């Protein structure tokens, strides 16, 4: 949620950096990060996400114990794609202007 | 058709609604930019008419857009309990307006009251039935179900509210003027524009058996009218004439959209303005 | 466990487990269940948190269930009101942090009123303008409509105690006073004012 | 034989019948390079035949892979209900297509109206139907509970919607098309396949067998017939058929693989290809 | 159906049906390695199911395998008799063998005398014929348009050449053996294999309408018992059974692979193993 709102600050028309972090009274973080990516996914501004898939794939060995699933920290994958959760390709039709940077 | 449309229609049906005109947009753009070459048609648009990019949408292809109509389709109108958190469904406070229906009313659904004394029968543009017996001046004779709005022409032995050629109320009812005998006819001819849209009938042909192979035990093929008229009477009572409008949008906007994906054609302008 | 305090252990508190042979399973759903967002809290917005409250009856022990995501009710006709089912939900939002998360057994509170009706009001009277928060509706409807012994008085009755009872505990299990104090309850004996309980100042 | 089939159990089937799978193919690729030694077929096969690559299993034997099988066989068809309805679950998880079905329909099941004016019997894949008194053309005489799909060949005095010799529908029902006197004869055949697959009967005989033995109060042996129409009958209501294809495969699929791991022969190309 | 059979239709039909093959393999080999993710399988396929060394398709996506299979398919069986230069044909004798036929014969078909001498009904498997008038042993009763191969179960009152219970010619003609009088019954029963594949039934019918939505002034609808039956009525007299065995394959997978494309279920063993 704070790297979303650093990053809309810039590119909201009216709302400042306090006021999107006023928002966290009215809604969850989860919630507040859904908008605010949402917002960043729109015609106006495309801003891709990094995200990450789970991974399944095990060389068989003897072992004893369980196994398990686990996230790749790297956003690529299998094949050497890119994976973003919203768009592949950045396009936004503003400059970032926040408190004069 | 059994379905029953829950409160959170309008938050659904706003997004398939831009998801549709965003695919509406994106097959003309790239219907523009086709040069005739080794390649077909449908293999230039699989490569990049497919591409869009919204939360919720996880493919550059076809496929993709089709998944997610059918998922929006599925929460939105169809009996399970189903609802997507991965759109951009968060921030849905405000609803763009859809655009007004166009669709002429050729057919209007009407209901005669009671006691068997009318026969009714339509025709392209008027309605008429014939007394069976003596009926008294100034009574209801028959009223509309179907919301209408547009201008009267041609009304013969009745009366209906309407000042200046404009019909005064969106469900006109027609009473009888005078004192008339059995077998007399009485007549109502509307130049109005009943719910839903008129282009793109061709699309939907295509794209209700599309999405009715799906839900194969929810929803059965049939024209657009009686699809209309059936969203229109399982909207609930609660619901205003702003969020029924989206929702009855998106109710057309998604089959012509599947059809559309079938036959790689032009959009309806309704879709593609939305 | 003794880690669970002796919180986890009242009689107001049920625990559940769900078949030995099926653990192995019910793990790997609500794997996809944190995988999913299916949580609510009391700082996030209504308008979708309301869906994801569903209390069912227990008829047995033997259930599965999610930390953050399971609300329990006695069988029973009687029908609670819409400040006592607030008071619930405030209550079993804030008893989860004490939940004990290595031992497979989890333990719920149970209300002993009907809260299905009241769950569904607000789901069909919730809309996409509103930005009504849980906490925000458990304010306006407990906070500052109620003074906080008739609060204490009709949160006993959804969890079958007596208001004599619960007081006294919270003497004993410094949890409990935590919990309390959590839901902006204050228990100062020291003066002889009129009210043992009373609101906490908010901002 | 009486089960609870609760709302998650496409997600469990997914990963049971992916157990299957990955069991048979290992026993493809053992079978494969068994060489004549003193060490029996058996042994060799119980030593090797389960390290599969595959989470969910706490056990690299034959045994984990059991009773991994036993475990999602109960959670799927026996415990109950787990969690709310609304519990969302298909968002995250999507499923395979599970091959289709392959068992051809001999004893086709159909349910006669009533009013005790028909007669019926059975055949190797038809139905005939003798009229105790006179009947009017145009009326029910049959009509099918177990879903079936295919050609019609043999119709005899009764009609059936068809359109160039494939049924319209998985449920037809057949009506007469002539008037028929007292003690006459209507015939049915049908080139189609019933709800189940049709290959590895033998090993479907002992694993049924295998798990009635554990779970003794709640499914007893029988033909695969009478336990596939049991497990359709069973299907909660409010569920898709692309879900209930799934079950269905898990639900065959694990009295298979339980009667594969006892006698040590091939698998059907169902189990292995999914 | 209306459709020409070109002198160059088992070329086409032996580039076609590794075609179909090798789409099917890409098809298993990305079922295998599916993630089960957030995903569905739908996207997966659209995204990595291309095939992209083969001369002759123009597009890394499935589409390019779609579009090349409706070339193929109208070059050889529709009635532009086009010789597709784009797909590299060096031989038109070389033609690697198909599979054999595995289609049991169930509605066998049968013409009779022209005399108007026998009643002709239908079963299962076998074929009874009521005479009309009195007739002599030793002559011709019906006699079989379809080839069969297999062998023969179930003669009564009438003869066929055969060795060791095997069918002996392709083509078996049924006489009577006995003087028989007074509208008496002969039957004809036989367990042998027609033409065609009878695997994979669910896929024909499916893709049997995406390419008759596309052919539609030359294909319509049908079951594939019919579509088999006319498609070798209009095989051309100089064909020997070679080069019809590669046509009707082909014929057949085209619209298996079609359908099959449509719903990811796996793929018949005469069409992967090819």
């Amino acid at each position: 949620f704070i790297i979303a709102a650093v990053i809309w600050a810039g590119f909201s028309a009216d709302d400042s950096y306090a006021d999107i972090m006023r928002r966290s009274a009215r809604a969850s973080d989860r919630q507040n990060y859904d908008i605010i990516k949402a917002a960043l996914s729109s015609r106006k501004f495309k801003l891709p996400r990094a995200s990450t898939t789970l991974f399944d794939e095990n060389e068989p060995v003897v072992r004893r114990y369980q196994i398990g699933r686990v996230y790749a920290p790297f956003p690529v994958d299998r094949y050497g794609s890119p994976v973003y959760s919203n768009c592949t390709k950045v396009e936004l039709a503003s400059d970032y202007n926040a408190e004069g940077f | 058709m059994n379905l029953e449309i829950n409160n959170f229609a309008p938050a659904i049906s706003s997004i398939g609604s831009q998801l549709c005109s965003l695919s509406a947009q994106k097959l003309l753009t790239c219907r523009k930019q086709y040069g005739n070459g080794a390649k077909s048609f449908e293999e230039f648009y699989a490569e990049i008419g497919g591409i869009i990019g919204m939360m919720g949408i996880n493919s550059q292809t076809p496929s993709g857009i089709r998944e997610a109509i059918y998922r929006l389709y599925q929460s939105a109108f169809l009996f399970g309990d189903i609802f997507p958190e991965s759109f951009g469904i968060q921030n849905t406070q405000n609803i763009k307006p859809p655009p007004g229906f166009t669709a002429p009313a050729k057919k209007l659904e009407v209901v005669l009251p009671q006691g068997g004394a009318f026969d009714l029968i339509y025709n392209n543009g008027e309605i008429r039935v014939t007394t069976t017996r003596n009926v008294q001046a100034g009574d209801l004779v028959c009223t509309v179900t179907f919301p209408i709005q547009g201008s009267v022409i041609a009304t013969r032995n009745c009366h209906v509210n309407e000042i200046g050629g404009q019909l005064t109320t969106t469900r006109p009812e027609i009473i009888a003027s005078v004192p008339m005998p059995a077998r007399t006819v009485i007549v109502a001819s509307f130049d109005a524009i009943e719910i839903g849209y008129g282009e793109g009938d061709d699309l939907f042909a295509i794209g209700i058996a599309i999405l009715s192979n799906r839900f194969n035990g929810q929803i059965t093929p049939m024209s657009r009218h009686n699809y209309m008229t059936q969203m229109f009477a399982n909207l609930p009572a609660n619901m205003s004439e702003r969020d029924s409008s989206a929702v009855l949008h998106f109710a057309q906007a998604a089959p012509v959209v599947l059809g559309m994906m079938e036959r790689l054609t032009g959009a309806p302008k309704w879709v593609l303005d939305y | 466990m003794n880690w669970s305090k002796a919180i986890n252990f009242q009689p107001f508190m049920l625990e559940t487990r769900p078949p030995l042979t099926t653990i192995p399973i019910m793990d790997q759903l609500v794997e996809i269940g944190e995988r999913s967002n299916q949580k609510w809290s009391m700082t996030d917005r209504l308008f979708f948190a309301i869906r994801k409250i569903n209390p069912i009856f227990v008829t047995s022990s033997q259930i599965p269930s999610k930390f953050d995501y399971t609300i329990l009710q006695m069988p029973t006709q009687l029908i609670a009101s819409l400040k006592e089912t607030l008071l619930f939900l405030a209550f079993s939002y804030y008893l989860r942090e004490y939940q004990d998360k290595v031992g497979q057994m989890k333990f719920y509170p149970v209300a002993m009123k009907n809260m299905i009706p009241i769950v569904n009001y607000l789901k069909d009277r919730v809309h996409n303008n509103f930005d009504t928060t849980l906490e925000q509706a458990y304010r306006q409807n407990v906070v500052h409509t109620l003074s906080a012994s008739d609060a204490f008085d009709l949160l006993s009755g959804m969890i079958a105690t007596t208001r004599l009872d619960l007081i006294q505990r919270t003497r004993i299990c410094p949890e409990l006073l935590n919990v309390l104090n959590k839901m902006s309850f204050i228990l100062i004996y020291a003066p002889n004012r009129p009210s043992i309980l009373s609101w906490k100042n908010q901002s």
